[PDB]
RNA sequence: AGGUUCGAAGACGAUCAGAUACCGUCGUAGUUCCGACCAUAAACGAUGCCGACCGGCGAUGCGGCGGCGUUAUUCCCAUGACCCGCCGGGCAGCUUCCGGGAAACCAAAGUCUUUGGGUUCCGGGGGGAGUAUGGUUGCAAAGCUGAAACUUAAAGGAAUUGACGG
């Protein structure tokens, strides 16, 4: 995103800070060092928000380059991210893989879950190590999310990020879906997207049973 | 046979041979 | 590692002829002990007189009486 | 076939290590090679802690502890089941076994 | 990183590098103006002084040589020399 | 004890749930009757063993998803889970806890000096590592 | 009677991919043996290299399986080597032929000197390795033939190498490692960078994105 | 100790090239090293290079273009005549189509094709292809 | 290829990695070819034409396919210089 | 010289079919010190030395250079005890499809058919045999150097499966 229309907005800066994308971990990977801005006195590495915006746009231009929207496949094995990838594919027309990624999905053609994608998207290189490894057998370019300590072994468009925070992950998928839609012919670049970013947030089952009844109590009162 | 005890047996045989040569 | 210097030909040649004594074929063909010990004395064939007819048992897996002569 | 990278002993920069005696058989074992189990035992067993405390003239006494450091050769350690054989991959794990305290 | 710009490294890592392992060698030491108390003149002391430098006019010692760098006595103001 | 279902009865029970979901219900006897014609089972014992596990499964799936799959069960449960629809987003905080180093990064970006943001006191002590060694 | 399961097989079947080199260009793995016999039709000559009876010691004395080595390829610049271990010799033969078909690579041919006609030898001296076996192919002048052991000789003849010197090292008696080393050396003839290949590459569309409009309607 | 600066330069270039790096730094710079780099760069096997001048023996930064298979050296600088330059070509070069042997002649440091063209032999330095 | 008669005697010309210039072999299944859809200036929508990059298996396996792609896009203007 | 303990040899008591042993009780030489010999160990990292290059990470020992802070005393700094880093030299460790290797494994055992940085020692199927003989060293025990005849189709290394284990 080298253009004025593809420039970060103040509201997007606020969303990034609120979610916690700028925050990282206490461990630095030598291949993620370029995206790191500075390490605070707490030890948490701080991530250049300008650089994650550029990598987010780079991944967006990569995704929209594929004519078949379902050719790209979004994979998230961690509970902080099934909802994000499911809603991502629901908006962008992609193909989601929520939960465990069974081995042999890309290499073994016998099982019914076998598929032939043209692009792979990962929430965590550490958690989703298996789909990344199988991407190396099938000529599969990968956009993957990141961490300050993530291994970039088969990662190409690693967007600097905080993949541990539930709010950060949901926002990361939200802006990725927003940007691919926006540079496609679905959003006219002017008005804010009608989709609220919290739609992709994964809420724990510890409160999924009590928030709806407390909401009903608030509505009647 | 254990190599160490084969070595020890060999030393006995060498000492016997030196005894016989000195005798002549 | 082996020396590759431009003026090491003496050491290379001396080491070769020193180490050549460590293989059986060169040692037996140049020491002369094998030639002396050979009953034929380096000859392909040799004539003799049959002292007696003898029979020799075969090795362990086989079982036969090989027919030989002491000559 | 080198079984262990460290040859079963914690000697890296040394030439020689003074030996010790196994507390079970008096085997001369290098100190860096022997199995050291430092036990903190109760002076009185858990069945008789009550009887000693009841008979104690003091209103609040704390029973002492035996601090004995034990040195084992690997043969007495294995025979006494202090250490066990492990898999090829399991042998490379140097963390102490869990205490199972709760 | 395959495409590190060896020819033009930024100053911070050059300062971080060892003096001989810099792209061009540069001594870490420096000369500095040292003003001993109770005098007027300015004497030059090596930052890695190995001998006890003596303020000539004023009696008190200036720097006690230690392992790496000179140990300036209290009250001794020092200024750098052309970086 | 000893009531574990074989993979034969289990897989057969799953399969008929996959294909015939509307035809089946919560009642055991009705499920065993529909099992007569949606599938052929040479054994009566297998017939009501399969039907028994079908009612057990359908009771479980009436309130959640299992390793069985229905194409309808995917789509209406994704139509559901709309959102908690909070009146406002959770990321529109009026004030954001921002480190002074972070604000320095933001002004380098040039998006600093926002009235929404407020700087926080930097932590002092620099002791973030855990004590090395056991305890 | 061939229903392709892969996207690539579908494109080959419906005449969308016009050459096997089109797949080789984008390095797409071949997962169906019926993909390539459509291209190299009736030109692949099959030879069995060895049937070795591997044994596994059980309580029942031993159990026996047969490992079949198969070299295949038209004598024009394609060669493949396949290994299959199976209980039956016939099943191992069919499995090894399928695997050899799948692992078919193109063979680069050059000239020993003074390039006049068609290329005949290896473009440069190459080295393949497997186990301890080190096999080195060496360019040879026109007419010298293929001087080698019989196992790499038939492998190179199928590759289409008319002239080649070879040098082998290690336990060449191990036929599997000897054939794999030769096949490895043959495969890396294109992987070797050469001044005539120094020219910058122009990129074309992969068959997936070139026929993605066709894949949605046929191979749904 | 370091007894062949050209050998260390060529081995460093080879290791960085195999590693895939865009640049390589050679710590000891020499006239022989610079001439060797010049004949490699003229043939196109490397890019531009810089000579960092310290008052000691300088350094060199070479721009690798990713088209160098091997740049070995022949440390004992054997006397290669023209009648046996063909044997060295067969022993060292990967083919008769490309590849070069660098040998210092009385007309300067040059490749074997140029040495044959002006009919001069010399001491073999190394090879690259 | 291209003997002195002029005809291209080769059955195909392999691609080369746009980051390390190595030949991408026909059995290199870790190598990729990816496209970045460049946008237009006035509205930032995809304009049909895109930009192609290729990464070989070795570069994409040692972990530096990410940095290589970033550098290629930076050189081609997809990524602005202020990165 | 001194001999506390331990303890070759030895004795006795056990055990066993036997037990010249393993177990127990004594116990000589020795174990200790000084001097004079000997020059050998699985003297091991079973892994030459010097030099160059080629991944990452967290520690640790020494020295040095920086920096939030807590602590020691006093009135400030040093200066010590910690804390966060950097550099160099070390003992190492974890991880890695750098690469190697027969593999076990090794950031060296890598940079090797794409074979050459410098230079020592040293191996050539298994036995006979580290024997015979000669020379030399030693008070001796023995050390260093060191064959041949003859004999043999395998001996070995690493991994795999099984079988077995007091
Ligand atoms: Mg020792
Ligand atoms: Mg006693
Ligand atoms: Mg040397
Ligand atoms: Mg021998
Ligand atoms: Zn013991």
């Amino acid at each position: 995103g080298a253009l004025d229309v593809l420039q970060m907005k103040e509201e997007d800066v606020l969303k990034f800070l609120a979610a916690g994308t700028h925050l990282g971990g206490t461990n630095l990977d030598f291949q993620m060092e370029q995206y790191i801005y500075k390490r605070k006195s707490d030890g948490i590495y701080i991530i250049n928000l300008k650089r994650t915006w550029e990598k987010l746009l780079l991944a967006a231009r990569a995704i929209v380059a594929i004519e078949n929207p379902a050719d790209v496949s979004v994979i998230s094995s961690r509970n902080t991210g099934q909802r994000a990838v499911l809603k991502f594919a629901a908006a962008t027309g992609a193909t989601p893989i929520a939960g465990r990624f069974t081995p042999g999905t890309f290499t073994n053609q016998i099982q019914a879950a076998f598929r032939e994608p043209r692009l792979l998207v990962v929430t965590d290189p550490r958690a989703d190590h298996q789909p990344l490894t199988e991407a190396s057998y099938v000529n599969l370019p990968t956009i993957a999310l990141c961490n300050t300590d993530s291994p970039l072994r088969y990662v190409d468009i690693a967007i600097p990020c905080n993949n541990k925070g539930a709010h950060s992950v949901g926002l990361m998928w939200w802006m990725l879906a927003r940007e691919v839609l926006r540079m496609r012919g679905t959003i006219s670049r002017e008005h804010p997207w009608e989709v609220m970013p919290d739609l992709y947030f994964y809420r724990d089952p510890e409160e999924i049973e009590k928030e709806e009844q407390a909401a009903a109590e608030k509505a009647v009162t | 046979m254990r190599a160490k005890w084969r070595k020890k047996r060999m030393r006995r045989l060498k000492r016997k041979r030196r005894k016989m040569r000195q005798r002549s | 590692g082996k020396c590759r210097g431009l003026r090491t030909a003496r050491k290379l040649r001396s080491h070769r002829r020193d180490q050549k004594w460590h293989d059986k074929q060169y040692k037996k063909a140049h020491l002369g002990t094998a030639l002396k010990a050979n009953p034929f004395g380096g000859a392909s064939h040799a004539k003799g007189i049959v002292l007696e007819k003898v029979g020799v048992e075969a090795k362990q897996p086989n079982s036969a009486i090989r027919k030989c002569v002491r000559v | 076939t080198k079984k262990r990278r460290n040859n079963g002993r914690a000697k890296k920069g040394r030439g020689h290590v003074q030996p010790i005696r196994c507390t079970n058989c008096a085997r001369c074992v290098p100190k860096d090679k022997a199995i050291k189990k430092f036990v903190i035992r109760n002076i009185v067993e858990a069945a008789a802690v009550r009887d000693i405390s009841e008979a104690s003239v003091f209103d609040a006494y704390v029973l002492p502890k035996l601090y004995v450091k034990l040195h084992y050769c690997v043969s007495c350690a294995i025979h006494s089941k202090v250490v066990r054989n492990r898999s090829r991959e399991a042998r490379k794990d140097r963390t102490p076994p869990p205490r199972f305290r709760p | 990183p395959l495409a590190k710009d060896l020819l033009h490294p930024s100053p911070e890592e050059e300062k971080r590098k060892h003096k001989k392992k810099r792209l061009v060698q540069s001594p870490n030491s420096y000369f500095m103006d040292v003003k001993c108390p109770g005098c007027y003149k300015i004497t030059t002391v090596f930052s890695h002084a190995q001998t006890v430098v003596l303020c000539v006019g004023c009696s008190t010692v200036l720097c006690q040589p230690t392992g790496g760098k000179a140990r300036l006595t209290e009250g001794c103001s020092f200024r750098r020399k052309q970086h | 004890m000893g009531r574990v279902r074989t993979k034969t009865v289990k897989k057969a029970a799953r399969v008929i749930i996959e294909k015939y979901y509307t035809r089946l219900g919560n009642d055991f006897h009705t499920n065993k009757r529909v099992c007569e014609e949606i599938a052929i089972i040479p054994s009566k014992k297998l017939r009501n063993k399969i039907a028994g596990y079908v009612t057990h499964l359908m009771k479980r799936i009436q309130r959640g998803p299992v390793r069985g799959i229905s194409i309808k069960l995917q789509e209406e449960e994704r139509e559901r889970r709309d959102n908690y629809v909070p009146e406002v987003s959770a990321l529109d905080q009026e004030i954001i806890e921002v480190d002074p180093d972070t604000k320095e990064m933001l002004k380098l970006l040039d998006f600093g000096s926002l009235s929404n943001l407020q700087v926080t006191q930097p932590t002092v002590g620099m002791n973030f590592k855990t004590p090395r060694g056991p305890v | 009677e061939w229903m392709p399961v892969t996207k690539l097989g579908r494109l080959v079947k419906d005449m969308k991919i016009k050459s096997l080199e089109e797949i080789y260009l984008f390095s797409l793995p071949i997962k169906e043996s019926e993909i390539i016999d459509f291209f190299l039709g009736a030109s692949l000559k099959d030879e069995v290299l060895k049937i070795m009876p591997v044994q596994k010691q059980t309580r029942a004395g031993q159990r026996t399986r047969f490992k079949a080595f198969v070299a295949i390829g038209d004598y024009n610049g394609h060669v493949g080597l396949g290994v299959k271990c199976s209980k039956e010799v016939a099943t191992a033969i069919r499995g090894a032929i399928i695997l050899a078909k799948l692992s078919i690579v193109p063979v680069r041919r050059g000239y020993w000197g003074n390039k006049i006609g068609k290329p005949h030898t290896v473009p440069c001296k190459v080295t393949g390795r497997c186990g301890s076996v080190l096999v080195r192919l060496i360019p040879a002048p026109r007419g010298t033939g293929i001087v080698s052991a019989p196992v790499p000789k038939k492998l190179l003849m199928m590759a289409g190498i008319d002239d080649c010197y070879t040098s082998a090292r290690g336990c060449t008696a191990t036929l599997g490692n000897f054939a794999k080393a030769t096949f490895d050396a043959i495969s890396k003839t294109y992987s070797y960078l050469t001044p005539d290949l120094w020219k910058e590459t122009v990129f074309t569309k992969s068959p997936y994105q070139e026929f993605t409009d066709h894949l949605v309607k046929t191979h749904t | 100790v370091r007894m062949n600066v050209l050998a260390d330069a060529l081995k460093s270039i080879n290791n960085a090239e195999k590693r895939g790096k865009r640049q390589v730094l050679i710590r000891p710079c020499s006239k022989v090293i610079v001439r060797f780099l010049t004949v490699m760069m003229k043939h196109g096997y490397i890019g531009e290079f810089e000579i960092i001048d310290d008052h000691r023996a300088g350094k060199i930064v070479v721009n690798l273009t990713g088209r160098l298979n091997k740049c070995g050296v022949i440390s004992p600088r054997f006397d290669v005549q023209l009648k046996d330059l063909e044997k060295w070509q067969n022993n060292l070069l990967p083919s008769r189509q490309f590849g070069f042997i660098v040998l210092t002649t009385s007309a300067g440091i040059m490749d074997h094709e140029e040495a044959r063209r002006k009919h001069t032999g010399g001491k073999i330095l190394g090879f690259f292809f | 290829m291209q003997n002195d008669a002029g005809e291209f005697v080769d059955l195909y010309v392999p691609r080369k990695c746009s980051a390390s210039n190595r030949i991408i072999g026909a059995k290199d299944h870790a190598s990729i070819q990816m496209n970045v859809a460049e946008v237009d200036k006035v509205t930032g929508r995809f304009n049909g034409q895109f930009k192609t990059y290729a990464i070989c298996g070795a570069i994409r396996r040692m972990g530096e396919s990410d940095d290589s792609i970033l550098r290629l896009a930076k050189a081609d203007g997809i990524v602005s210089k202020n990165f």
